[PDB]
């Protein structure tokens, strides 16, 4: 059984949806606000 | 066929011509025991989640005693008037039936009616008619009563802390009793009714006059 | 000394003066000492309500 | 009488409708159970 | 088995079947008495008394040969004494609970009487149930 | 009537039950009205104080 | 001995994951590691650490003393069974198999603990063994073994009240429910903060206070915040010792929105540093932002966007890309206008969003019994 | 002790008559509620904002 020939060769999901919207959007917000205190 | 439950020992204190007109104010000078039995019976009947939440093991049955004419029947009359729960009021020397079996079935159907009916209250008076000390297995008039005590001694153990069924028992002489009835898990709270003092006494003079 | 009943009066007077002079937790402490003292007297006939 | 106190201390927090037993309920109880020691 | 319930047909009284196992006269007895079952974990500061009672009760079951190493007879009687409210009942219950013996107190009551005998003119009729639950301990009050 | 006992013979048991049934039947849980009891003895010493 | 044992694993985190931070953690981790007989748990922490070439005698002296404790257990068992107490072999290793639990790995713990579980006929030792299994399953994050002894614990919480074994347990359900992202259960297990105690694992009670406020500020709405955490004296006096956190809570409740970002980057930054939070700090403040947007924005309908920069927190285009990514994220119920420079809101009925989660769970369980229906019958 | 609780009682009764007069309508101008309470406008606007918060 399961011969299956070879043509080719939580803990994880809510963090993955945070990666879905938020994969790489500013990462470390710590000084952008203080860079907008003088511009804004 | 299965049956809806039945008992004849008592119905349920029919609630119209049944509540003896007796106010709490009719009893003067019993501030310890009135508030104390208020803690004992109906306060776990209402505020059950405090006894469960702090978890202080509310009493199953209560015993009350003393010299005669200290308001033993009277306090049960007033509590029976001001209760909201159902109330079962039996006369404690009627389980001695002529036929066998009518006694023990007469025991168990009362607690079946208290079980099925409501979070209710059992009252029993003259327990000295049943709970004696000595026995004699040569009459049948004694063996019957022996079985009567063994029934309710089984049945009080047949509870689970979840049913709100309280047993109030009042006698005259605590001496002629088996302490096997007074074991914990069955009886814990004991209330003597001491003779009126000169302080509570005046109050009774004020209320009666 | 021998007395118990006058201690209820002076502790209850402390319960007057610490809240009247705005020291709330010490007033709760002295009030508590008035409770656990006043439990042991057979006759507080008016000092009961005075504490109440 | 130790258990006579410690069982009783819940009645004070219950009669003031607490849900947590406080230390002053215990000394409120010792003055009752030892008053019963003072009784005869 | 002797002292067992049965089913029974009625027309010829032919023996039909064998129901449950009824109940041992001692289990009913302790069910009536209802000793407050206990353990070592609810003992308050009685450890030297625990070390005493282990020597008299605990040892001559687990090691009966150990007294034959010393040629002395095993003890049989224990007297406990002190004021009431001092853990006598929970101690004697607890030791039997941990050594696994049938804790049987006698009270001389008469509700107990029907499970001992019809009259039981002695006290000695208890010994049938005692040696029937042979690793057992007999308890008494004042 | 009787006083009470510390439970001597087997006969006095149910007579005390009869007596306590009478006691509860007098003034337990009843407007005992229009019904008057008249009693008599040669010695009022062998009686229950509850009676 | 597992009572100081959590700081060890927290410092394994602090050694491993902040890659710049690799000096004092391998100092004090060594300080506790090559003393008190710790032998097994640092070979791959030594792989993450340096060579530490001469560890060999340091190993041999400590497995030597471990051999001494092992062989005196082996001196204990035969006199233990010789004149017998309460099976004094397992009465010995019900104290010293926890020594073997710290010192040896989880196996010499577990077979001795499931071993010794059948000895103590009262729960007063059983449930403590279960607490030990809870703690080591917390260490190796044995997420299935915790599900066992949680319920197996709770089965022994009935008989008796045992509120030093129930309220104590609620701390463990709270720490696991904050290990996972279960916040509304986590503050609910962090309800009491009264019967909670000067514990071994949060030796600062105030660290527990910071944890329950950090989870509670998401987990409950204003009605509760305006009764529970604002009027609790026992919760108030311990944040009275906190300058930042008392400001951090009251900036939100007192509608101080601009400094709320300033304290927010502090709390989020420390949460980024924090062990057992560090899995979900990126989930935390993205909820805090949209929650703060909900609190201010659900007051008005015709609030402009150019009010929020100076009044709320600076950066107009940041508010633009932020808000959008949230209307685009299907929450934050409003509809922003652009070329007249105003933000307009709506109110949604609880009929479409309440429908949405039902089609989520319905399609999920349909996938579930669909899959198991494929599993059975081949 | 009376002077202690008059402020919180004033807040309670302020909100009681406050929700009394907000009742009968669908929408209104805040000048009419400031006049009908006979009170200012900024305090009423902030306090109603606290109500909807
Ligand atoms: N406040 C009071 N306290 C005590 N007794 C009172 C009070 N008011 C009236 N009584 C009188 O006391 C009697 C109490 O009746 P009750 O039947 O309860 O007595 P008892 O204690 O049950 O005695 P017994 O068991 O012999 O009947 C009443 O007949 C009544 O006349
Ligand atoms: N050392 C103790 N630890 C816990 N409870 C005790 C202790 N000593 C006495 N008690 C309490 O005393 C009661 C038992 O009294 P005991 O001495 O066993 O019987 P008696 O008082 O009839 O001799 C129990 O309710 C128990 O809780
Ligand atoms: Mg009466």
């Amino acid at each position: 059984m399961s011969e299956k020939k070879q043509p080719v060769d939580e803990d994880n999901w809510d963090d993955d949806n945070v990666e879905d919207d938020f994969s790489n959007q500013l990462r470390a917000e710590l000084e952008k606000h203080g860079y907008k205190m003088e511009t804004s | 066929d299965v049956l809806p439950p039945e008992a004849d020992s008592s119905i349920m204190m029919l609630t119209s011509d049944q509540k003896p007109d007796v106010m709490y104010a009719d009893i003067g000078g019993m501030d310890i025991q009135k508030q104390e039995v208020r803690e004992a019976v109906e306060l776990p009947l209402t505020h059950f989640e405090l006894y469960k939440q702090i978890g202080i093991d509310p009493p199953r049955g209560v015993l009350m005693y003393g010299p005669p004419g200290c308001g033993k029947t009277m306090l049960a009359k007033a509590v029976a008037h001001h209760t909201t729960a159902a109330f079962i009021r039996v006369v404690g020397s009627e389980f001695v039936q002529k036929y066998l079996g009518e006694g023990p079935r007469m025991v168990r159907d009362v607690f079946r009616l208290a079980k099925e009916n409501a979070p209710a209250i059992i009252f029993i008076d003259e327990i000295d008619a049943i709970a004696t000390k000595r026995f004699d297995a040569q009459t049948g008039a004694d063996r019957e009563v022996q079985r009567i005590l063994l029934e309710l001694l089984n049945q009080m153990d047949g509870f689970d802390q979840n049913v709100n069924v309280k047993v109030i028992m009042a006698t005259n002489r605590a001496d002629t009793l088996d302490p096997a009835l007074l074991r914990p898990g069955r009886l814990d709270r004991k209330i003597e009714f001491p003779l009126p003092d000169r302080r509570q006494k005046r109050l009774i003079f004020s209320t009666i006059t | 000394m021998d007395d118990k009943a006058l201690l209820v009066e002076v502790q209850l007077l402390e319960s007057k003066t610490y809240h009247a002079l705005s020291n709330l937790p010490k007033a709760r402490a002295a009030l508590t000492s008035a409770r656990t003292t006043a439990n042991a007297i057979y006759c507080p006939p008016k000092l009961q309500a005075t504490l109440d | 009488e130790v258990k006579g106190v410690c069982t009783e201390a819940g009645m004070y927090a219950l009669r003031e409708r607490r849900v947590h037993v406080t230390q002053e309920d215990f000394e409120m109880a010792v003055a009752k159970v030892m008053q019963k020691d003072s009784e005869k | 088995t002797p002292n067992c319930r049965v089913a029974l047909r009625n027309d010829s009284y032919t023996l039909h079947k064998i129901l449950p196992n009824k109940v041992d006269p001692l289990v009913s007895l302790m069910m009536v008495e209802k000793v407050p079952d206990s353990t070592y974990e609810m003992i308050g500061g009685l450890d030297k008394q625990i070390k005493e009672i282990k020597e008299v009760i605990e040892l001559p079951v687990k090691h009966p040969e150990l007294f034959e190493a010393l040629g002395i007879a095993q003890p049989k009687g224990v007297l406990l004494y002190g004021p009431p409210g001092t853990g006598k009942t929970l101690l004697a219950r607890a030791v039997a609970h941990h050594t696994d013996c049938t804790f049987i107190r006698v009270s001389g009551s008469e509700l107990v009487q029907k499970f001992i005998g019809e009259g039981a003119r002695m006290v000695r009729e208890l010994f049938v149930m005692a040696r029937e639950h042979a690793p057992s301990i007999i308890f008494m009050d004042e | 009537g009787g006083r009470r006992f510390s439970e001597g013979t087997s006969a006095d048991r149910e007579i005390q039950r009869t007596l306590m049934e009478l006691l509860n039947q007098m003034d337990g849980f009843d407007t005992l009205h229009r019904v008057k009891m008249i009693m008599a003895t040669n010695r009022p010493d062998t009686l229950d104080p509850a009676l | 001995p597992k009572n100081p044992d959590l700081r060890i694993a927290q410092l394994r985190f602090l050694l491993s994951l902040p890659e710049h931070r690799g000096d004092a953690a391998v100092r004090d981790e060594l300080m506790a590691a090559v003393r008190d007989n710790n032998m097994a748990p640092y070979y791959e922490a030594l792989c993450k650490s340096l060579d530490w070439q001469i560890d060999v005698d340091l190993l041999n002296k400590m497995k030597k003393a471990n051999e001494d404790e092992l062989k005196r257990l082996d001196e204990e068992l035969e006199d233990a069974e010789k004149n017998l107490g309460e099976s004094e072999i397992r009465d010995a290793m019900m104290a010293k198999a926890e020594y073997l639990c710290r010192i040896g790995d989880k196996e010499g713990a577990l077979t001795a603990f499931r071993k010794t579980y059948d000895k103590t006929v009262a729960l007063g030792h059983r449930l403590d063994i279960v607490f030990y299994l809870l703690r080591i399953g917390l260490f190796y994050m044995d997420n299935d073994l915790i599900t066992r002894n949680t319920e197996k614990a709770k089965s022994l919480i009935e008989e008796g009240g045992d509120w030093d074994r129930r309220n104590r347990l609620k701390v463990y359900q709270g720490l696991y429910c904050v290990a996972i992202r279960d916040f509304k259960q986590a503050a609910e297990l962090f309800l009491d903060t009264v019967s909670t105690f000067t514990s071994y694992e949060l030796m600062d009670y105030k660290t527990f206070v910071t944890y329950t406020v950090y989870v509670s500020m998401i987990a409950l709405e204003r009605p509760d915040l305006r009764e529970k955490v604002i009027k609790g004296a026992e919760i108030l006096e311990v944040l009275h010792s906190l300058p930042a956190v008392r400001q951090y809570l009251f900036s939100l409740y007192e509608c101080r929105y601009s400094v709320f970002f300033q304290s927010l980057a502090v709390v989020e930054q420390e949460m980024k540093k924090d062990w057992l939070f560090a899995p979900h700090y990126r989930y935390y403040v993205r909820e805090m932002r949209i929650h703060a947007y909900s609190q201010l924005l659900e007051s008005y309908r015709s609030l402009t966007l150019g009010y929020m920069a100076e009044a709320f927190g600076v950066g107009v285009e940041f508010i633009d890309q932020e808000l959008s990514r949230f209307i685009a994220a299907g929450r934050l119920h409003c509809k922003i206008d652009k070329v007249n420079e105003i933000v307009e809101t709506n109110r949604p009925d609880s009929k479409n969003w309440q429908y949405q989660e039902t089609i989520k769970k319905g399609d999920l369980l349909l996938n579930r019994v669909q899959k198991l229906s494929r599993v059975i019958n081949m | 002790i009376i002077s202690t609780h008059l402020a919180k009682l004033y807040d309670n009764l302020l909100e009681q008559n406050l929700i009394r007069v907000i009742e009968p309508f669908s929408r209104v101008q805040i000048e009419h509620i400031s006049s009908l309470i006979k009170l200012s406008k900024a305090d009423v606007e902030r306090k109603l904002s606290q109500m909807i918060l």
